[PDB]
């Protein structure tokens, strides 16, 4: 029924410069670490650099849209 | 009567006769699975309880004995080498090791 | 000897309205006085509040 | 300079100016002894009081019970409580004494 | 007779103390800290009282009744403020006072110092066992920590930590007595200060020069009585826009709180003004060397005087010692940062250094650099 | 060498209590033998040197200098308590050593 | 692990000095408490009285303190017994005490929210990203069972499930109830909670800095002015000839 | 000449300047008070409870 | 007590002041004030600034290395 300004947002700023080459660098570490099993790495990195980057984003305008 | 009196007050000081001296707390091993760790409220400070794989008991028991600022081994420190129990304050200044 | 003996010039520092050597000073005294007394008053009520 | 470190030190020098080398009469009586008293009385009362302070609780709640644990369970908590009590009085006392030298002699000019 | 400003027993001592009393007609704005940190006594006492009075020394009741009187008692939450900012403002001040005094030589004064030092002093242990009133977490693991530090003292060192606690453990005992020495100390602190200025006035203020300056005296009124008015006003300032507009700016948010006697909080940082210190004693990685150096980084203070060999009082024409003083500022501000940061490298190593690097500079450095200074001079 | 003789007119820059006015003597620390020294200044030895000093008290209350052209050049330096001072100290050293004897 | 995330900045409308707080922003997020966060955190610093006058009339107040039935007591037999809620009660505990709490949670104790925005770095910036934030562990991270995945939390593994999504709830100032717009309520309200003189401390420190200026000045004036006479004195040495 | 005036019948006499400061503070409280508050909630408009209030009042 | 009459002796310096009522209480702000602000400032930035500027690099270097010592070093896991 509703849509929540944040996903609308999140997604808008997933296109970003950096996003996609963070989003990009993490769905590497995913792919890699998802396949070598018996392994030892994690993704917490990458996931919080595209985080990081991603919700910068988010809440630089996600305001505008709320209430 | 100075000497006494100082003895006296400086007494009053010390703890009171209401700070007890309690005993003990009964703990099934079983809440604590291997690998982990669990803290209980006890004689006030806390009291660790660990359940610990062979995977560090080996490590815990192969370590220069002779390198250690308060030397022991691991094995005269514990009795079943699944489970490791000590009183949960750092001897430097009282904190609660993590 | 004291004869000899002048006080220093003061433009650099006086008061615009007491820089004439030849004009009574009191006219303007009032004013000069009225002023910082007024700045004076003014920090005693702000102070006050 | 200053000989003596009794007179020239400027602490001392209060110690001695008051309570050394201070002029006295020689006749002054026993009813002038309860000026000291009643300052031995205000430190010993103060020290007291400080000791069970560090006992006490200021609730509605707890005060009453805190101050019967002073007494009951902390060190010589009674002796101190009793000490501050009847300190208290003895400081009345003593100060009543006071009042009244004063009055008779004409202290009060 | 004539005037009873000069007769009378009590305003004799006001005229001669702020009124006639002779200073130099040089000293700066470094010389204003003096009635600031007068001011922020008499600030904390009051403010101090006020929160007393709403207070309750019970573990059970302490983290409770503060916020009760911050959300209960009208304009506590304001008092509260003042009172913990105050504290802060407190150590500012008698910081840059303890700087003018280095720079300037006013060491050279050594009860008027000396007694310097035990203010200082009495000022940290007050402030300390104030912070553990309100029993949030740090209040619980700093009490734990500091009273601890008297383990160090051998055989006895023990016996003296369950005085502290009045027990066995940080607890109620100990949270009333506290509470107790921090109602006291405040006074104590007043009374010595009376005996500082005593000492100070038998030789008068220093100033900036460092000369003889009784060619030239002026009442203090109304010279510094108004300029110390107008400095009043210019710390007022940053302490109010900090306490009205960023609280606890200069707080931890993890005594929010209430004290767990069973959990350290992870990150476990000493209040802003202990930093310094705290960061020099974790660089000893040895219990007694640790608290040994915390002692000495304050009890060095007392050397000072000793270690003055410069011909001239202040460092106005002491270019080298103006160098070292700054360096010896900035390596300060250094241990702070330090201090802030987890034991964890770079920052372990450069903790090292910087608390190597402090007590060279004031036990080797200046001493050195003042007889070199000397021969420069052709004395 | 003449190494620490340019040195020493660096320093005698550096350290600038020339701006002031003031001789090298001018700024020394009134200790135990400097006051004895000002003692034996001649009079308008003494009366100069208050004079300097007041003058930069002046100075640093109003935040200012002498101009340039006022500033005491290194060469033209009088140390005029310096002899005094060593003869003091000299004659404290020997009461010293004598009283140990 | 030994890494996280630091929340991002968001413009709250009270952020500012000058800036006081969204009171309806307010009202509303006090709604998500009662609603939907009252049922495993306890507020317990503050009262339906404290509402009067900030965010609700006293009769709403009222009203919402009587929907609780509070223990009181002795009675004459001396039993303990339940009453209605009066606006002088404080926002009702979850739970008799950490023990039970901890109980119903996996072990988990839901902490008080009364002062949380003060007792985590961040604020509302630290909690509002965290509620919306959650999401699915990345590779090489297996989240315990029981625990959810949030960068946010630190250590990642949070015991508290994604308390809110879209239309939880149905504000009834008509505000459509999407997830992170609830988020953004229930953090202006956490703000209020722990800080009601939020307001009134920001309009002090605008009288404040006034006053502090014009006083200021006028004090910079007057010492100078006294100064004066030492400022510009000249002096000179004439001795005898 | 206000300063004139102001000074000779004001500041001149340590009482009239009492009392000025008294009558002074007064009207100053007044205005600055009201001024500020002015200034504080009009950088607030809509967010204070006395914006929102009427929404749930009586009539 | 009173200290003003003992201090020291003086012999032929002549003073000259002015009522602060005749004079002004910030004049020549910009002919002699901040010509001497900057005076001033520049004579003592070359002495405090360098330690300073010095702990700040050492600040950003500390910071900026504990931070890089955070991130993954990929040849750990190309096995
Ligand atoms: C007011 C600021 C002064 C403005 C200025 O720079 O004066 C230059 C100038 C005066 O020039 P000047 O005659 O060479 O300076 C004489 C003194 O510096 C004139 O200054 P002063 O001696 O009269 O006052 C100096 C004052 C000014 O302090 C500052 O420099 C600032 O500092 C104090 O009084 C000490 C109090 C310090 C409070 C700090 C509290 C610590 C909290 C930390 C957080 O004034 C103007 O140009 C007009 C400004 C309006
Ligand atoms: C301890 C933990 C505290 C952490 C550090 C906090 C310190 C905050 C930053 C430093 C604040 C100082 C601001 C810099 C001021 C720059 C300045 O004006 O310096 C030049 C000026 C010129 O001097 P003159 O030669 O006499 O001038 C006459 C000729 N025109 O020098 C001065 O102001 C004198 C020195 C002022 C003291 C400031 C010291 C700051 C505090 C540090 C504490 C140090 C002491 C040891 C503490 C042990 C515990
Ligand atoms: C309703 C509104 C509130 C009502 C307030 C109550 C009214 C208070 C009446 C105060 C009466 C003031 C009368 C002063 C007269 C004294 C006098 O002789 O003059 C002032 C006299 C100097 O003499 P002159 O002005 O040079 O010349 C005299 C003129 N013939 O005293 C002064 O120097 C005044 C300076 C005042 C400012 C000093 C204080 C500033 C302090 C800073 C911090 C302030 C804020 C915090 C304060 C709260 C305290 C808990
Ligand atoms: C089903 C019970 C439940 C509900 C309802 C719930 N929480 Fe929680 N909450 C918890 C639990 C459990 C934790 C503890 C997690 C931990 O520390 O491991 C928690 C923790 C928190 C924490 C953070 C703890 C930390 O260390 O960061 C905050 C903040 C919080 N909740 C906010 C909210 C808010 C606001 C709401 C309503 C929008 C809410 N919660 C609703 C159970 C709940
Ligand atoms: C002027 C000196 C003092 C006088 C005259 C005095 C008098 C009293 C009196 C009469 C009581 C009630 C005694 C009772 O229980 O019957 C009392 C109690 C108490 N006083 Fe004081 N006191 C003095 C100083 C102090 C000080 C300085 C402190 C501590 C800072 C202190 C702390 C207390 C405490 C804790 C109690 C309550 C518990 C108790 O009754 O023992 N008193 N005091
Ligand atoms: C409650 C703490 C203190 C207060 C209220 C205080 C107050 C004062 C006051 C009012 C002055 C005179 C004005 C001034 O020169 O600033 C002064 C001077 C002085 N104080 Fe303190 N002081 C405190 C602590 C200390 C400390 C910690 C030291 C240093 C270890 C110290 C050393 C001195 C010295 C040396 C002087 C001489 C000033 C000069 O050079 O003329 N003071 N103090
Ligand atoms: C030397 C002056 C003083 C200093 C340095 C000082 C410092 C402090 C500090 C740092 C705290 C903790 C503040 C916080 O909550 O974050 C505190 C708390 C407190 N102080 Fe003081 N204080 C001073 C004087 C006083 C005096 C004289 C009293 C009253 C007789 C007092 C009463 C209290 C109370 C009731 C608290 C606990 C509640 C609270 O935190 O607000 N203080 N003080
Ligand atoms: C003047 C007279 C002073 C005589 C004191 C004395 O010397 O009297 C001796 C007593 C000490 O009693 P005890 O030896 O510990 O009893 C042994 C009981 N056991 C074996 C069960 C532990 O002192 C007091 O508490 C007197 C308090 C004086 C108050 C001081 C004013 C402040
Ligand atoms: C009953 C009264 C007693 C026992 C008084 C004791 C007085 C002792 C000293 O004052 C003279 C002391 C305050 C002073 O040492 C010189 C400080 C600079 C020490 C600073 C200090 O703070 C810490 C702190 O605040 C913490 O919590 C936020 C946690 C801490 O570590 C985990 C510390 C800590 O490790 C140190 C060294």
């Amino acid at each position: 029924e509703l849509v929540d300004p944040l996903t609308t947002i999140r997604e808008h700023c997933e296109q970003t410069e950096k996003c996609v080459k963070a989003r990009e660098r993490l769905e590497l570490c995913d792919a890699r670490v998802s396949s070598r099993s018996h392994t030892e790495e994690q993704c917490t990195e990458e996931l919080f650099d595209f985080l990081h980057a991603r919700d910068h984003c988010v809440a630089h305008k996600l305001f505008n849209k709320l209430k | 009567a100075a000497k006494n009196v100082v003895t006296q007050f400086i007494s009053s000081l010390s703890a009171s006769a209401d700070v007890l001296a309690l005993s003990k707390i009964e703990i099934k091993l079983s809440d604590i699975p291997e690998g982990k760790n669990v803290a209980f409220k006890w004689r006030g400070k806390p009291l660790f309880v660990r359940h610990r794989t062979q995977a560090e008991i080996n490590q815990e028991a192969e370590v220069d004995v002779s390198k250690l600022r308060d030397p022991q081994h691991d094995l005269d420190r514990v009795k079943k080498p699944e489970w490791v129990i000590l009183v949960g304050v750092c001897t430097h200044l009282g904190c609660v090791p993590i | 000897v004291h004869n000899d003996v002048t006080v220093p010039d003061f433009s650099a520092y006086r008061r615009e309205d007491v820089m004439d050597a030849t004009t009574s000073s009191q006219t303007s005294s009032e004013d000069r006085k009225g002023f910082s007394y007024l700045v004076t008053a003014t920090a005693c009520v702000a102070t006050a509040y | 300079m200053a000989p003596n470190i009794r007179k020239s030190h400027p602490l001392l020098k209060m110690i001695n100016n008051s309570l050394i080398d201070l002029p006295a009469p020689s006749n002054i009586s026993a009813w002038w002894n309860f000026g000291s008293l009643l300052a031995v009385c205000l430190m010993t009362q103060i020290l007291t009081g400080l000791l069970l302070a560090m006992h006490y609780t200021a609730d509605t709640s707890l005060a009453f019970s805190s101050v019967a644990h002073t007494c009951r369970n902390v060190q010589y908590g009674w002796l101190i409580r009793n000490l501050h009590a009847n300190g208290a009085s003895f400081f009345f006392i003593c100060i009543f004494l006071h009042i009244g030298r004063g009055l008779y002699y004409g202290s009060y000019l | 007779a004539p005037n009873i400003r000069k007769s009378h027993p009590l305003l004799k001592m006001i005229n001669n103390s702020l009124i006639d009393l002779p200073a130099p007609s040089n000293i700066s704005a470094w010389w204003n800290f003096g009635s600031l940190l007068a001011v922020c006594l008499m600030t904390q006492i009051l403010t101090g009282l006020l929160l007393a009075m709403h207070y309750t020394a019970d573990t059970s009741l302490a983290f409770s009744s503060v916020a009760h009187t911050c959300r209960n008692v009208q304009y506590g939450w304001l008092i509260r403020n003042l009172h913990a900012n105050g504290a802060s403002f407190f150590f500012i001040c008698i910081f840059l006072h303890i700087g003018r005094g280095l720079y300037y030589g006013s060491y050279l004064y050594k009860e008027t110092w000396n007694t310097g030092v035990i203010l200082l002093l009495t000022l940290m242990a007050t402030a300390f066992v104030g912070y553990v009133l309100p029993w949030g977490q740090m209040s619980f693991w700093g009490a734990t920590v500091i009273t601890n530090l008297f383990s160090a003292i051998p055989y006895i060192g023990h016996t003296l930590v369950e005085w502290a606690w009045g027990g066995f453990s940080v607890d109620n005992p100990t949270l009333t007595r506290f509470f107790a020495l921090h109602f006291l100390l405040p006074f104590a602190i007043a009374g010595i200060t009376i005996i500082h200025l005593t000492f100070l006035h038998e030789s008068g203020s220093n100033n900036p020069l460092g000369i003889s300056s009784d060619s030239d005296k002026i009442p203090f009124h109304p010279y510094y009585s108004f300029k110390d008015i107008l400095g009043l006003t210019l710390m007022l300032t940053p302490f109010l826009t900090l306490a009205l507009f960023s609280p606890n700016l200069l707080g931890d948010p993890e005594n929010f709180t209430p004290a767990n006697p069973l959990v350290t909080p992870p990150h476990i940082k000493p209040e802003w003004y202990f930093l310094f210190a705290y960061a020099i004693l974790r660089s000893i990685p040895n219990k007694l060397g640790g608290v040994l150096a915390l002692a000495a980084s304050v009890l060095i203070l007392f050397l000072i005087p000793f270690l003055h060999k410069s011909k001239q009082r202040t460092m106005t024409f002491r270019p080298l010692s103006q160098t070292l003083f700054w360096l010896l500022v900035a390596n300060l501000l250094i241990l702070t940062w330090i201090g802030s940061q987890p034991v964890e490298h770079p920052f372990i190593i450069i903790g090292q250094m910087a608390s190597l690097s402090y007590f060279t500079i004031l036990l080797i450095l200046f001493p050195t650099i003042g007889t070199l200074e000397n021969k420069m001079l052709n004395y | 060498g003449r190494l620490m003789d340019r040195i020493r007119k660096w320093y005698y820059n550096a350290a600038g209590f020339n701006k002031y006015g003031l001789m090298r003597d001018d700024t020394l620390y009134e200790d135990d033998d400097v006051k004895e020294a000002l003692k034996r200044l001649p009079e308008d030895l003494y009366n100069e040197r208050m004079f300097r000093i007041k003058r930069a008290l002046d100075l640093s209350l109003k935040h200012r200098i002498l101009p340039k052209e006022q500033w005491v050049k290194y060469e033209e330096d009088k140390p005029y308590l310096e002899p005094y001072l060593k003869e003091v100290i000299r004659e404290r050293l020997e009461r010293e050593a004598w009283n140990k004897k | 692990g030994e890494l996280e995330l630091h929340p991002p900045a968001f413009p709250w409308s009270h952020g500012g000095p000058l800036s006081a707080l969204d009171h309806s922003s307010v009202r509303r997020g006090f709604q998500v408490y009662k609603q939907v966060c009252s049922a495993c955190h306890s507020m317990d610093y503050v009262a339906f009285r404290n509402l009067i006058g900030v965010t609700h009339t006293e009769a709403e107040a009222k009203a919402l303190a009587e929907e609780v039935e509070v223990q009181d007591g002795p009675d004459e037999n001396g039993e303990l017994f339940m009453r209605p809620g009066k606006i002088s009660d404080y926002f009702p505990k979850p739970y008799p005490n950490p023990e039970a709490a901890r109980a119903a949670n996996n072990g988990a104790l839901p902490p008080d929210l009364s002062y949380i925005v003060n007792a985590r770095h961040g604020g509302e910036d630290y909690v509002f990203s965290l509620l919306t934030g959650y999401c699915d562990p990345p590779a090489g991270v297996v989240v315990r069972e029981g625990l959810h995945y949030n960068p946010y939390f630190p250590g990642q593994a949070i015991g508290m499930a994604p308390p809110i999504y879209n239309e939880i709830l149905e504000y009834d100032d008509g505000t459509p109830a999407t997830m992170s717009q609830i988020a953004k309520d229930v953090c202006t309200f956490l703000r209020w909670a722990a800080e009601p003189e939020h307001d009134q401390r920001k309009r002090m420190g605008l009288k404040m800095l006034l006053i502090s200026a014009l006083l200021t000045s006028l004090l910079y004036y007057m010492k100078r002015h006294k100064w004066s006479v030492l400022k510009s004195r000249k002096m000179a040495y004439r001795p005898p000839k | 000449a206000l300063l004139r005036q102001a000074y000779s019948a004001l500041f001149r006499r340590t009482s009239t300047f009492a009392l000025t400061v008294v009558l002074g503070a007064v009207l100053f409280e007044r205005a600055f008070d009201q001024g500020a508050d002015a200034i504080f909630e009009h950088l607030n408009e809509g967010k204070l409870w006395k914006h929102i209030k009427h929404k749930y009042e009586a009539s | 007590g009173i200290h003003f009459g003992n201090l020291a002796r003086v012999r032929h310096i002549i003073t000259y002041s002015l009522s602060p009522f005749e004079q002004r209480a910030i004049p020549n702000i910009f002919s002699d004030a901040l010509p001497n602000v900057w005076r001033r400032f520049s004579s003592q930035v070359f002495k405090v600034a360098p330690p300073f500027l010095g702990a700040y690099l050492l600040y950003s270097w500390g910071t900026q290395e504990f931070e890089r010592l955070k991130r993954k070093n990929p040849a750990d896991y190309e096995n």
